[PDB]
RNA sequence: CCCCACUAUGCUUAGCCCUAAACCUCAACAGUUAAAUCAACAAAACUGCUCGCCAGAACACUACGAGCCACAGCUUAAAACUCAAA
RNA sequence: ACCACGAUCAAAAGGGACAAGCAUCAAGCACGCAGCAAUGCAGCUCAAAACGCUUAGCCUAGCCACACCCCCACGGGAAACAGCAGU
């Protein structure tokens, strides 16, 4: 892009960081339901 | 426009051209001739009745008499050929032309730009600063928007003479 | 090149044409619906200007009209 | 001189010049015709540039 | 003292200009002479031919 | 001389004549970009108090500012008007000019 | 798919619709052929300037919102889950 | 100490400056100006991002905000550790 495109759109906007299953924390306590087998 | 007994702008300045048969004034008249040779002399009148020099062609000034010909060419054919894609587009960009040469000569002359308005009969417009659908919703909402204001403002005044009235009844 | 990349968009419009051709009249009646409720949003828009501004009713001889029907 | 406002004016006029305009209300008008960017830089320094002794102080 | 320098440093580009200006002149009137001299022989050679 | 008001002396272009006595005026400033550091223009508005109406759309004015604001959005006064849009006069040499082109040659009145 | 018949349609007028592999998939303007010529292929390699656009695949010419004479439409256009590719 | 037409310190007020994401938030809906007043004009902001939504204490010798809740705290809900230790 040009000078003026670069300064017009501004430095690149990150997306902010996914949370995965745990939703940002390293554990999470839990109650079992049922236990099962998967292939 | 000019009279079609008008000579062409080639033969006007011959010597001799008014002792010539009426015939030869005929075939040297814009009666027979097409609709260029007319714009020729409709772009030379506006020259002397607007340039301080009629023979400088390339002054900002006679660019905008010429593009003005053009124009008024356009819609006359345009009022024949109303669905000419080809020839609206031509009238809308040299309309867009005329603009941009008035926007700089205002800028450079103003008072040459004033006597070219006044000249050409054309009403100078500032462009409007934003270019956005007016749709059913904004155009229905606007509306609203000033009459509600129109009735705020009316009730305000409203309110300026109960309160003058009371204040004059304890006096 | 290959037409790899155009095949699948091929078969995706394909299979979305099916589907609206299969639903169409579940989908019109949804249209219907969310219409009503647009024009209900765009009406208390509105209720809300002259609400906000003082006044208790519409402006007098104001009638909000209906800019989402097909008439 | 981030405080300083700079504007720029294209083909306004036949000749180049610089304008200063001063808080008393003073106008000083710099022609630049002719003068080479190092000439122009030199001469509004001399004549509107603190000199070394008051950067120094500062 | 400085303004003042500027004021004169000013009137001496003045001067220089308007010298330069009159040497303009002088070339332009040679120019703007022949092209008279030209565009009246292509006048009366166009006048000729439409007469 | 003391004054309230931020901006005591600014250039710029009145973009707007449509307000009673207030000339509405774009003022310019350069801006380093930190990233790229290149400068880029950034206009701000200024509404200028302009008592006799003589400001035109176009023309650059000098804004004083005034000790004092005077209304909401007024806190500067017409000055002076710098070039006067579409009749600029030389300031090097005090003739008409049109442009880059002088309307009255500088050797007229020698 | 092949043969026959025939309609909408291809035509005109008056209004809509606004889509194409609308691709010469190679933006406008100015300039260069020397240096390093240069991933491959294609239509040799580049410079200046400017606007537009792009940032793994798929989801997705999709959903929702909005606009539109469009009502099985068009334009704008995501996210979740999934993969270590594409 | 007092007075300091002073210095220091620092409110309120006026001017300027000052986070992030979303433009599928694109229009805001009174947001301006003049006048001693009466009143007059119809303007003001915005794709150079107004208005709106969402997120977040910040620019850390420290600063800002809050001090159970109703932004506030006459009043009301109600009966308060976001002081230390502690539950
Ligand atoms: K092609
Ligand atoms: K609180
Ligand atoms: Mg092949
Ligand atoms: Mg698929
Ligand atoms: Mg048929
Ligand atoms: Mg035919
Ligand atoms: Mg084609
Ligand atoms: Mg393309
Ligand atoms: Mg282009
Ligand atoms: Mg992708
Ligand atoms: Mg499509
Ligand atoms: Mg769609
Ligand atoms: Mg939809
Ligand atoms: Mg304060
Ligand atoms: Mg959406
Ligand atoms: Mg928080
Ligand atoms: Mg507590
Ligand atoms: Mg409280
Ligand atoms: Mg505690």
């Amino acid at each position: 892009a040009t000078l003026n495109q670069m300064h017009r759109l501004g430095p690149p906007k990150r997306p902010p960081r996914k949370l995965g299953p745990t939703e940002g924390r390293p554990q999470l306590k839990g109650v079992v339901l049922c236990t099962f087998t998967r292939k | 426009d000019p009279p079609p007994s008008t000579l062409l702008k080639d033969y006007q300045n011959v010597p001799g051209i008014e002792k010539v048969d009426d015939v030869v004034k005929r075939l040297l008249s814009l009666e027979m001739a097409n609709k260029k040779e007319m714009l020729k002399i409709k772009q030379e009148q506006f020259m002397k009745k607007i340039v301080a020099n009629p023979e400088d062609t390339r002054s900002l000034e006679a660019r905008i008499i010429a593009l003005s010909v053009k124009i008024r060419s356009y819609e006359e054919h345009l009022e024949k050929h109303r669905k000419d894609k080809a020839h609206k587009r031509y009238l809308l960009m040299s309309i867009d032309q005329r603009k941009k040469m008035l926007k700089n000569l205002r800028n450079t002359n103003y008072d040459v730009f004033e006597k070219i308005c006044w000249g050409l009969g054309i009403e100078y417009t500032f462009p409007p600063l934003y270019y956005r659908r007016a749709h059913r919703r904004f155009v229905t909402k606007k509306a609203l928007c000033i009459r509600v204001f129109q009735e705020t403002q009316k009730l305000k005044k409203r309110r300026r003479a109960l309160k003058a009235a009371a204040a004059a009844q304890k006096q | 090149k290959n037409v790899l990349k155009i095949r699948r968009r091929k078969m995706n419009h394909h299979k979305y044409r099916k589907l609206v051709k299969k639903t169409r009249f579940l989908r019109r009646k949804v249209q219907e619906g969310r219409l009503r409720r647009k024009q209900i949003k765009f009406e208390k828009d509105l209720r809300r200007i002259w609400l906000k501004a003082g006044l208790k009713e519409a402006p007098e001889g104001w009638q909000t009209p209906k800019i989402y029907l097909r008439g | 001189n981030p405080w300083v406002q700079i504007m720029m004016f294209k083909n306004m006029t036949p000749s180049p010049f610089l304008r200063f305009y001063l808080d008393s209300g003073e106008q000083v008008l710099v022609d630049v015709e002719t003068k080479s960017n190092k000439e122009i830089m030199e001469h509004i320094r001399k004549i509107l540039g603190k000199n070394e002794e008051t950067l120094r102080e500062e | 003292e400085l303004m003042a320098w500027n004021q004169a440093e000013n009137r001496r580009l003045h001067e220089l200009r308007i010298a330069r200006l009159r040497q303009e002149e002088r070339e332009q009137e040679q120019r703007q002479a022949l092209e008279q001299a030209r565009k009246a022989e292509e006048v009366q050679a166009w006048a000729q031919r439409k007469e | 001389v003391r004054s309230s008001v931020h901006a005591r002396w600014i250039v710029g272009k009145v973009i707007g004549t449509k307000m009673q006595k207030t000339a509405k005026v774009r003022v310019t400033r350069l801006v380093l970009d930190p990233y790229l550091l290149k400068y880029f223009n950034k206009r701000k508005t200024y509404f200028a108090h302009d008592a006799l109406q003589q400001c035109t759309v176009g023309d650059i004015v000098l804004l004083r500012a005034l000790p004092v604001p005077r209304a909401k959005h007024v806190k500067h006064e017409l000055a002076e008007i710098v070039f006067k849009v579409g009749k600029v006069i030389d300031p090097v040499t005090g003739k008409p000019c049109a442009g880059t082109t002088y309307l009255e040659s500088p050797l007229s009145s020698e």
